RNA sequence: GCGACCCCAGGUCAGGCGGGACUACCCGCUGAGUUUAAGCAUAUCAAUAAGCGGAGGAAAAGAAACUUACAAGGAUUCCCCUAGUAACGGCGAGCGAACCGGGAACAGCCCAGCCUUAGAAUCGGGCGGCUCCGCCGUUCGAAUUGUAGUCUGGAGAAGCGU
RNA sequence: AGUCGAUCCUAAGGGUCGGGGGAACCCCGACAGAUAGCGCGUUUCGCGCGUACUCCGAAAGGGAAUCGGGUUAAAAUUCCU
RNA sequence: AUUCCGUGAACCAUCGAGUCUUUGAACGCAAGUUGCGCCCGAAGCCAUUAGGCCGAGGGCACGUCUGCCUGGGCGUCACGC
């Protein structure tokens, strides 16, 4: 009966109490390395609704990605093409900074599985998530029926396939319609199915 | 608590020995280099047979594994003779011989006689 | 050089036994192809590249 | 004079291990006839006595690897050469009772509505 | 680490603190939380053995005894879940929160849900000690619902 | 000085997990120009080639924060049609879907949160047994900063009857 | 071949942990840090020192030690005395 | 070779038992080096509640998960001095 306080808490980020809280867990985040693990998570509420559970083989690691756009990664800003692709600076990367955030964890323990991820804190020059992880070889995971499927082979790195939330996120599975359905199955899917010239036997 | 030294040192705590449930190998592997895979076969051309009747010498063919120690414990195991020094080198073909001197104790000649040379 | 590593001479090892002729016997054979060894390599005509 | 492997099978391991040293000492022997220049029949043994020291091999080697299993059976955690092959993924799979592995209202919903066995005609 | 969470308290204490947050800093004085924890002493819920061995007498009891009837156990109650609960349900008769509860949204809004029931609660040091009244490495908060009749009045 | 907790450190500690390989299909990122426009810069080539990663036998998608405006359909996927159409475009060169309709196949579900408090009913390891992909007993540990169970909007909780 | 060299040392430099960047292949390189360990006595535990790479990098730099005489068709400061 | 009327030939077929050298993601450190380290240890020699020589054979990478052992810091407390 706890879990709703914490989330309408958290809901107001704007006051004293959240910003107080926030500065000091923002400067102790900025003086610790880019990935730590951390013993329980500090949004217990956010992480039982996005699947977290209190019991072995679950982990959390806090991750802190830079902030901004993406610098197109030419040598002195020089571009051998058409002046509507000379562009340099004002470019954004097509994925989120949560992405990035729960890419870097997964490359880093190679060895778990990356359930989930959630924004904790950011300042002006960093973003701070916490993810949530799973090592699927545990027996507590191999015998939970409403986790084990992890395990499966078919689940390798989704992170990195962009199969998370944000990983739908930003392939633009999380509406439908007609805002939505030239992502589905995916796009580049979509475009070939498209531009397919179909030839049947009988024409 | 004390400290006289302003450097900070990580303190020494226990270490434990592996004592594993299971061995990772069942059993323990065979020897290859036996005294029979070390010595492969004498030599018996001019030269050797030089060595033999002058310097109490005998030329063996050797795997290329062995070393000079090896080489004497073979020779020592297969035909019950002491060696004064072994020397050794590889050929350009690949395999390696061994010059093994006896002691004066031993004739290299009844030795080559008792092999079959 | 006489300064030669050891798996440099091994290898060297290797192309002089493979630098022969082909035994007799091979070309009365049942059904054989062969009629010599295409590829015999001389020091001066062709260099191993090592 | 042949060597049978169903007569190996019935030796010792010191009978097996005293006859691997004699065949070993003939083929040294046949080695040294060859380079002194032995007669065909001499050249011949040496596939034979290879053979021979091969199959005592096998069987000491066999006779090992049972010995190894019965005393490793019915216990957890085997030797890694001892555990099964598979293929890494097959190993990696779940078990089938945790494949099988589902929540009480999947069970209470298979137990009380399973698809029923019906015909249409009348 | 020792200079972060040195550099921690450095700043907590530089920085203002809100007043639901610095309520926190004031707790019960040492006697009053000397008094109340050994009260607490003598309601601490059962331990592992305790209870196998209350469960292996009711098995044993159950058929030859034919069920008898036992009091209804009067003991702390522990858990944030169960304690919001309580609150809520008005059957709390007194709080006790830890001023340590790391990360503190847990807690920070207990006393006021504790003012507006009407239900006494204190701020006391030591999540630790009270997971040790509770069997536990640490505990968030303790309730009680009841006491006893001999202990009514020092209650 | 002792003890409790917190965070962290060292272990060839006991037992596990991961890296790399292949290319036809599949998933994510990054990303041109040749070329066309009878020149050329927006455009086109192309959301392509090249480059960097990640799986399986298929992948991905999937159970409406949908389509529609009808007398209404009803997860996802694919085929025919819609259609070279609506639209986009130095409205130039060019580009270009979706809904309805007909078929192939069809399958639905699991969680978070208020709700044991007459006691965490949950789970992992060691040890000993058994009809050994698991079950039982015992002992340590995880967990109350919450493991089990109920509930998921199509409902549902509670109460009374069949 | 114990004695000739490599092997050992370090030079310009190279390759790295941690940390910082990076979609990633990778980039900087002891610079964001509880270093490796080293001595004394021993119930193998205690005591005392301990500035974040004990890695690669020279058959011409530095550097432990062999000389005559003889010997082969072809080896020798390596074989014989 | 083969009781060729048979535990039995085969440059036969097929697979369940077994062997499987140096490397390589490559894992003690390196590498134009079969170069340079540490640990355990069967058997044997004499050595006797003591240790020595030798060595079959096997171990010592990194990042992580669970559990454990040993520790550090007034980081949060409590009991005594
Ligand atoms: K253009
Ligand atoms: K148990
Ligand atoms: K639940
Ligand atoms: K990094
Ligand atoms: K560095
Ligand atoms: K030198
Ligand atoms: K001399
Ligand atoms: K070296
Ligand atoms: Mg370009
Ligand atoms: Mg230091
Ligand atoms: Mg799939
Ligand atoms: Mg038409
Ligand atoms: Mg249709
Ligand atoms: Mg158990
Ligand atoms: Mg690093
Ligand atoms: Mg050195």
């Amino acid at each position: 009966g706890a879990y709703t306080y914490v989330s309408e808490l958290w809901r107001k980020k704007q006051s004293d109490v959240m910003r107080f809280l926030q500065r000091v867990r923002c400067w102790e985040y900025r003086q610790l390395p880019s990935i730590v693990r951390v013993t329980r998570p500090t949004r217990p509420d956010k992480a039982r609704r996005l699947g977290y559970k209190a019991k072995q083989g679950y982990v959390v690691y806090r991750v802190r990605v830079k902030r901004g756009g993406r610098k197109r990664p030419v040598p002195k800003g020089i571009v051998y093409g058409k002046p509507t692709n000379q562009g340099v600076t004002q470019l954004k990367f097509q994925r989120s900074k949560r992405s990035v955030a729960e890419e870097r964890a997964g490359r880093k323990l190679g060895g778990l599985k990356v359930l989930n991820s959630y924004w904790i804190n950011e300042d002006s020059t960093y973003k701070y998530y916490e993810v949530i992880l799973v090592d699927a070889a545990h027996a507590a995971i191999r015998n939970d029926p409403r986790i084990n499927w992890i395990c499966n082979p078919v689940h390798k790195h989704r992170e990195l396939r962009g199969l998370t939330s944000a990983g739908k996120k930003y392939r633009g599975l999380r509406g439908k319609g007609h805002l939505y359905h030239k992502n589905r199955p995916s796009r580049r899917g979509t475009w070939k199915r498209n531009q397919t010239l179909s030839l049947r036997r009988y024409r | 608590k004390i400290r006289t030294k302003v450097t900070f040192h990580r303190p020494k705590t226990l270490k434990k020995d592996r004592n594993p449930k299971y061995p990772r190998i069942s059993a323990p592997g065979r020897n290859k280099l036996d005294q029979y895979g070390i010595l492969k076969y004498p030599l018996t051309t001019e030269s050797a047979m030089k060595k033999i009747e002058d310097n109490n010498t005998l030329v063996f063919i050797v795997d290329i594994k062995a070393d000079k120690k090896k080489i004497k414990d073979a020779v020592k195991k297969m035909y019950d003779i002491q060696t004064k020094k072994v020397n050794t080198l590889i050929r350009p073909d690949g395999t390696k011989k061994a010059y093994v001197r006896l002691t004066p104790d031993y004739d290299a000649l009844d030795v080559a006689n008792k092999i079959g040379i | 050089p006489s300064h030669k590593t050891f798996m440099i001479k091994k290898k060297l090892a290797k192309k002089q036994r493979q630098n022969r002729p082909i035994p007799y016997w091979i070309r009365m054979r049942t059904d054989n192809t062969i009629r010599y060894n295409a590829k015999r390599r001389h020091w001066r005509r062709t260099k191993l590249g090592f | 004079a042949r060597i049978k492997v169903h007569e190996l099978r019935n030796k010792t391991k010191t009978e097996l291990l005293a006859q691997l040293k004699d065949l070993k000492a003939e083929l040294a022997l046949l080695r040294v006839a060859k380079v002194t220049g032995g007669a065909p029949n001499k050249l011949s043994k040496i596939k034979v006595v290879r053979l021979s020291i091969a199959q005592v091999l096998t069987v000491i080697s066999q006779k090992q690897k049972t010995a190894l299993r019965e005393a490793y059976k019915n216990k957890k955690y085997l030797p890694l050469d001892l555990r099964p092959k598979k293929t890494r993924a097959i190993r990696k799979r779940l078990t089938k009772h945790q494949v099988s592995l589902k929540t009480e209202r999947e069970k209470k919903k298979e137990m009380y509505f399973p698809i029923r066995k019906y015909a249409i005609k009348v | 680490v020792v200079r972060i969470q040195r550099k921690r308290r450095i700043l907590k204490q530089r920085l203002k603190v809100p007043p639901s947050l610095n309520q926190f800093s004031k707790t019960l004085d040492k006697n009053l939380a000397t008094n109340l924890f050994k009260m607490l002493l003598k309601y601490r819920p059962e331990d592992k053995a305790a209870k196998k061995e209350r469960l292996l007498k009711r098995a044993q009891a159950e058929a030859e005894g034919k069920t008898p009837e036992t009091k209804k156990p009067i003991i702390v109650k522990y858990g944030l879940k169960h304690i919001t609960y309580l609150i809520e349900q008005n059957k709390a008769q007194l709080v006790v929160i830890a001023h340590d509860v790391d990360p503190i949204e847990l807690v920070v809004w207990l006393p006021a849900l504790c003012r507006k029931m009407e239900i006494p609660y204190c701020i006391v040091k030591g999540k630790a000690r009270l997971g040790s009244i509770v069997h536990k490495k640490t505990a968030s908060a303790l309730c009680l619902t009841t006491v006893k009749n001999e202990d009514k009045m020092e209650f």
